[PDB]
RNA sequence: GGUUGCGGCCAUAUCUACCAGAAAGCACCGUUUCCCGUCCGAUCAACUGUAGUUAAGCUGGUAAGAGCCUGACCGAGUAGUGUAGUGGGUGACCAUACGCGAAACUCAGGUGCUGCAAUCU
RNA sequence: UGUCAGGUGGGGAGUUUGGCUGGGGCGGCACAUCUGUUAAACGAUAACGCAGAUGUCCUAAGGGGGGCUCAUGGAGAACAGAAAUCUCCAGUAGAACAAAAGGGUAAAAGCCCCCUUGAUUUUGAUUUUCAGUGUGAAUACAAACCAUGAAAGUGUGGCCUAUCGAUCCUUUAGUCCCUCGGAAUUUGAGGCUAGAGGUGCCAGAAAAGUUACCACAGGGAUAACUGGCUUGUGGCAGUCAAGCGUUCAUAGCGACAUUGCUUUUUGAUUCUUCGAUGUCGGCUCUUCCUAUCAUACCGAAGCAGAAUUCGGUAAGCGUU
RNA sequence: ACUAAUCGAACCAUCUAGUAGCUGGUUCCUGCCGAAGUUUCCCUCAGGAUAGCAGAAGCUCGUAUCAGUUUUAUGAGGUAAAGCGAAUGAUUAGAGGUUCCGGGGUCACCUUGACCUAUUCUCAAACUUUAAAUAUGUAAGAAGUCCUUGUUACUUAAUUGAACGUGGACAUUUGAAUGAAGAGCUUUUAGUGGGCCAUUUUUGGUAAGCAGAACUGGCGAUGCGGGAUGAACC
């Protein structure tokens, strides 16, 4: 799917509270960042004898993930999250469709 | 049909009741036809029914009439003071037929003294059985069950 | 070991032994799902008429 | 396997009538609905928004809410051993006034007229409706109407 | 070889025609439905004899084909081929299934059968009055190839028309009747008069 | 056989007496039984029924 | 009553063929400077009601017209169907009793009605 | 040598090695869903019923407006034809609308052009599934901010009916708010609100085999045996008579069809038996049936005789 | 294989009364009431939770908001039937006209294929212009009807409406029939969650004392008279 890298949408930044121009980028998760309490709990429970103490997922079925867009307002630098449906291919602002093109070549 | 039989207060075999003939009651009769034998009662049939098996419904109790004051205490508001006043309201369907007929407990008849006159009851009276409208022959049937 | 899959047998006899009930209507039904703009004004309309009788009947 | 979608088994339910396709006429849009009106539900296949579920096709309810282009209707639905109140948001294309309410609203009007006429004189003017009565006795004459009819006909092949 | 016809005698299933949900049905063994003097005019053959079923059942296309040959061969051998027009009426449109555990038992197409009712005409023969016994015997010999009771019915209609013999004569006396290919066209009291003069010029006499 | 329209042999579902074995409450029920029967005042019939009630059915006033 | 504008129901209004139409209105028509749109003042826009024409549109009529609409003791109380029987029949199925009840078919009639405003020998 | 760290390690230990199912296994998914039909004209409704589809795709294929009208056919214009561009007439949709099927749509919901991001924010309410729980999907609003259009109006993704996902954990956005419990500051961490990372066995365990060495609790809820139902198939009969039989349908046969019988075949079912009815064959011995091989007496023949063939009464008596 | 009659991991004691959704058993009488084998979810299919069916405790009241029923009025449906000289898709047969790749045959053709026009035979679970029966929604009033005027920040060009009201009028024929066995309401908990049979409708199968659905009535849970005999039939 094709999504523009810019969008005019509602910014609830407490200074706009209206439709403003936004920049559009795709959300990536971020580093796991150990010293999270679950990771601290996981490391202690794994230590010593007993083996693998927690389940490990294998039965995966989806071949896609839902796309998350980060919508950063261009004047107050406030972000917003929007989730699209599952798609196998996602590009950002790439080569909009043309209808009057001649098939030539 | 079982619900309609309950609405006509015929909850056991050989029970009887009077029904005012309107359109709203004719499909009720048309809907319990395989289970009931009915027809048009004569004055002699009604008089012998009310005299011998006539019981009043007084405070949810089945009370034998046996006295005019019993009927007057309950139906005197509508003008019915006697057992023949009650009979008159039935044979000539009066303004207070609904109250007079409902005051009468459903008639508890016996089996016919000479039998049903048929080999098998559960065909129509036209088809040689017993159920259905047997219009003027109901007097012969009821008088042997009373 | 196969068994029965589905049947609505006896389900109407069961539903009728306790006599299927109508939803017991009331005067003054709940204003749930009524339009908020009407409901917001009806609050001010009922307040004013309550004051009108209060000012007169006292 | 099995399919139980929202509009399943509605192939003929939501069809338009023959030679009656196209745009909805303006009468449905000029009808005024108020809270308490009794309305019949019949979905229009041409209008896919505000469209009732296939259960409420042919059901009659009371208007509880009036909105911009839609109507809230109260329907009692039997679930298990009791009835449940249901609330639909339906565009006016899918509903119409049930004509049963209008004759009753004329009978109450005609009842008051008869009672007001009977107020001065002639009491007990039979306000209640009555069922069809058994026919009264009458005389039928044979002047120009002498009975003449044949018996049952014999069996012919006809082919 | 083939299953006996007693397995498919009765109309136990819904009508199951060849459609876009089978696409693998075999061919009916009866392909010719009009026999003898099928090009004859309505005036040639006034007498109509009907073989009429008296049962609600299914006649297979094989039984239809066998009886059609049995009736046609006798009528040609005894009275010549051009003395009769035999129109067999029922068409085998219903598809018979065969299953060949009970898991996945939905059957493959096995054959064709014609679903017939009580009083439905199976065979129609229009002839002259002189060979009434010939075609009656031809249909009587065709009964043995069918299951269930069939009756030989002498039609009171002029040939294959829907009109009684006196009714057809009364209309044919006037210009209300014109001969056509194998059937006839009748005069209507409706339509344009310009069409009603170019067709039936012999009328208006 | 009788086509029964309602459950047979059904108890009324109302207390005809207090479950309490207090002898003095039984004397109060005995007094107000007589009053409910020998007077037509609906007050006596209400009080007699209230004397039958359980503890949760008579909250403190 | 014709006509125009805005309509309601949406063929009794549609379709085909051929005829009529005073007055008014509608229309075709005449023009391209401006606003406007085109490859093309054909459409669309503007301008003058002037140079003209009822030819078309439109309206109405004509047709053993097609279609549509209405009704029918027309088919037919037929097909079907609810209820009943220790009814018939090997069966397939069928008949009867108490009720409800079609479609096709065949005939007969008809071919828009009407609301608001304006206008017309 | 001691401790920690990486590798190796069925030598050894512990555990696992779905479900539905005309027994189980294999196959499949009828396991979460959608369209039509079965489905018996409210709704609901089963089978490993029938015909198919879903885990996608789309910055337009979403939203608004304007202009236009499609499939096909006919008639015409240099190469150019059944046909490449232009023109007219007819055309109720026979086209098109992402993807299955159904429904819907003609100054549109289709085609082309112009503008655009309402595929946005904050909540409650409602419909379907339904326990009236969740999820998914959808409906009408309200309070904002916008898009479009002259305007009314429309728009809270796809014309409608499918296209999907808890707790724990991680992660992001928002508030820049709350806490780190002796008091502060700054890092760090933990909270609140709203999303994502995924469980397709789709209300969501982390999981390979084999046992012919086997065990236990049970199950006739369930197979392998006898018996019971049925008779497709197996076997044995019949009706018709196109033909064969040199000629002559029926001495003997007999096509195309069609009506049966039997339970010595094999299928199909799973009613009985799993606290067990001894599961093949043969030997031995008795009895029963007839659909008769022989024998007794007959009828028919394309019976000259002989020998044969067909048929009747007939199971008395034999059948190595 | 053998390892004290014990061997695919001996014997003895203890943990240990190990767990068991599985089998068996579960002890006095009488009285009253009295089921389910079905919904949804579950590593669920010999189990459980949930809703339903049932008992008990009652509570608030006292003939009603009512009803496995009809009538009247007004809706809805697309099955039985019907239809194919009506659409879609099949389908038999000739007629008439016609013109192009179609017929050797003018160099315009008795002995032609498509196509068009008017007819004709027969059909559809996944066809349809029509269209029942049975079944099904709603209404038949005091929470009603009518008149007058009060509130509002909603709404209107505007008290114009909307909703809720003040005050006034109407009564036992108060707005169909029949019935009502008291009516409404709550808490709590048992068992059950293997079903099977009959009529009618109906799927797969040649069929089945087969397998699977719909409505109802039954058996289970039930004796009695009858069908000699038999769970279901009368
Ligand atoms: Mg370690
Ligand atoms: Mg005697
Ligand atoms: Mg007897
Ligand atoms: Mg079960
Ligand atoms: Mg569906
Ligand atoms: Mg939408
Ligand atoms: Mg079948
Ligand atoms: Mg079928
Ligand atoms: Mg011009
Ligand atoms: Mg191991
Ligand atoms: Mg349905
Ligand atoms: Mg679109
Ligand atoms: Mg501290
Ligand atoms: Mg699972
Ligand atoms: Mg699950
Ligand atoms: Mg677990
Ligand atoms: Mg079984
Ligand atoms: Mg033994
Ligand atoms: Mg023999
Ligand atoms: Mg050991
Ligand atoms: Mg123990
Ligand atoms: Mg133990
Ligand atoms: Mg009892
Ligand atoms: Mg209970
Ligand atoms: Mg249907
Ligand atoms: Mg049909
Ligand atoms: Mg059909
Ligand atoms: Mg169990
Ligand atoms: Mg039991
Ligand atoms: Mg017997
Ligand atoms: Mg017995
Ligand atoms: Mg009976
Ligand atoms: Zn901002």
């Amino acid at each position: 799917v094709n999504v523009p890298k810019t969008r005019k949408t509602y910014c609830k930044g407490k200074t706009c509270r209206k439709h403003t121009q936004h920049k559009v980028t795709q959300y990536k998760a971020g580093k796991a960042s150990l010293f999270a309490q679950g990771k601290r709990r996981y490391d202690r429970k794994q230590s010593g004898f007993g083996g693998q103490t927690k389940p490990v997922f294998h039965k995966k079925a989806k071949t896609t993930k839902k796309v998350v867009l980060r919508l950063e307002c261009v004047k107050c630098k406030t972000r917003a999250q929007l989730t699209l449906k599952r798609c196998k291919h996602f590009e950002l602002g790439g080569e909009k469709k043309q209808k009057g093109q001649a098939l030539q070549f | 049909p079982r619900k309609v039989l309950q609405l006509l207060r015929l909850t056991r075999i050989n029970s009887g009741t009077f029904v005012k003939v309107t359109k709203a009651t004719l499909e009720l009769l048309k809907l319990i036809e395989p289970y009931v034998a009915y027809g048009y009662p004569s004055y002699s049939t009604i008089r012998q029914l009310v005299y011998k098996r006539g019981f009043g419904k007084i405070n949810k109790q089945r009370v034998p009439l046996s006295d005019n004051a019993i009927i007057e205490a309950n139906l005197g508001k509508y003008g019915i003071l006697s057992i023949d006043d009650l009979i008159h309201e039935i044979i000539t369907v009066g303004p207070h037929f609904k109250q007079a007929n409902n005051f009468l407990w459903p008639f508890k008849l016996s089996n016919p003294s000479g039998g049903w006159g048929v080999p098998r009851k559960f065909k129509h009276f036209i088809q040689g059985g017993s159920f259905g409208n047997r219009e003027e022959f109901i007097n012969k049937l009821v008088k042997s069950m009373n | 070991a196969k068994s029965k899959n589905h049947t609505a047998h006896n389900q109407t006899r069961k539903a009728h032994r306790n006599g299927i009930k109508k939803p017991k209507t009331y005067k003054y039904p709940s204003l749930k799902g009524v339009d908020p703009k009407f409901r917001r004004n009806h609050k001010h309309a009922l307040h004013g008429t309550a004051k009108a009788l209060a000012a007169a009947k006292k | 396997g099995k399919s139980h979608g929202y509009r399943s088994r509605t192939r003929y339910m939501f069809q338009r009538d023959f030679r009656k396709h196209g745009a909805v006429h303006l009468s449905t849009y000029l009808k005024v609905y108020k809270v308490g009106d009794i309305v019949d539900i019949k979905a229009n296949g041409s209008i896919q928004k505000g469209m009732p579920h296939k259960f409420y096709q042919g059901k009659t309810g009371v208007v509880y809410n009036v909105t911009k282009s839609s109507v809230g209707v109260i329907i009692n639905k039997m679930v298990g051993n009791r009835y449940l109140e249901k609330r639909l948001n339906l565009r006016v294309e899918h509903i119409k006034h049930s004509k049963c309410r209008q004759e009753f609203l004329e009978r109450v009007k005609a009842n008051a007229a008869k009672r007001a006429e009977a107020k001065a004189q002639g009491v007990a003017v039979q306000l209640k409706r009555q069922p069809a009565q058994p026919r009264e006795s009458r005389i039928v004459s044979t002047e120009g109407n002498v009975p003449q009819t044949l018996a049952p006909v014999p069996y012919e092949t006809f082919i | 070889a083939r299953r006996p016809a007693r397995c498919y005698r009765y109309q136990k299933n819904k009508p199951y025609p060849k459609s876009r949900y089978n696409r693998a049905v075999p061919d009916s063994k009866i392909r010719i439905y009009d026999l003898g003097k099928k090009k004859a005019t309505v005036d040639e053959f006034p007498l109509c004899v009907h073989l009429v079923s008296n049962e609600l059942e299914q006649l297979s296309s094989e039984a239809l084909e066998a009886a059609r040959i049995c009736a046609n061969k006798y009528m040609t051998t005894v009275s010549g081929r051009d003395a009769f027009h035999l129109r067999v009426r029922v068409h085998p449109f219903h598809v018979l299934r065969i299953n060949k555990g009970m898991r996945g038992a939905w059957g493959k197409p096995h054959g064709l059968a014609a679903r017939v009712d009580i009083g439905q005409i199976i065979f129609s023969v229009r002839t002259k009055d002189s060979n009434k016994d010939v075609v009656v015997e031809g249909l009587r010999r065709a009964r043995y190839k069918f299951p269930g009771q069939q009756k030989i019915i002498l039609s009171k209609k002029w040939g294959f028309t829907n009109l009684d013999r006196p009714e057809y004569l009364k209309k044919r006396e006037a210009g209300e009747v014109k001969d056509d290919g194998a059937f006839v066209k009748f005069l209507s009291k409706k339509g344009s008069l310009e069409n009603n003069i170019r067709e039936f010029p012999e009328y208006f006499a | 056989g009788i086509d029964h329209t309602s459950k047979q042999h059904k108890r009324s579902g109302h207390r005809t007496a207090p479950k309490s074995d207090n002898v003095y409450l039984k004397l109060l029920v005995k007094l107000y039984t007589f009053l409910a029967r020998r007077t037509d005042a609906p007050f006596n019939k209400v009080v007699l029924k209230a004397l039958f009630l359980s503890k949760i059915n008579r909250p403190p006033v």
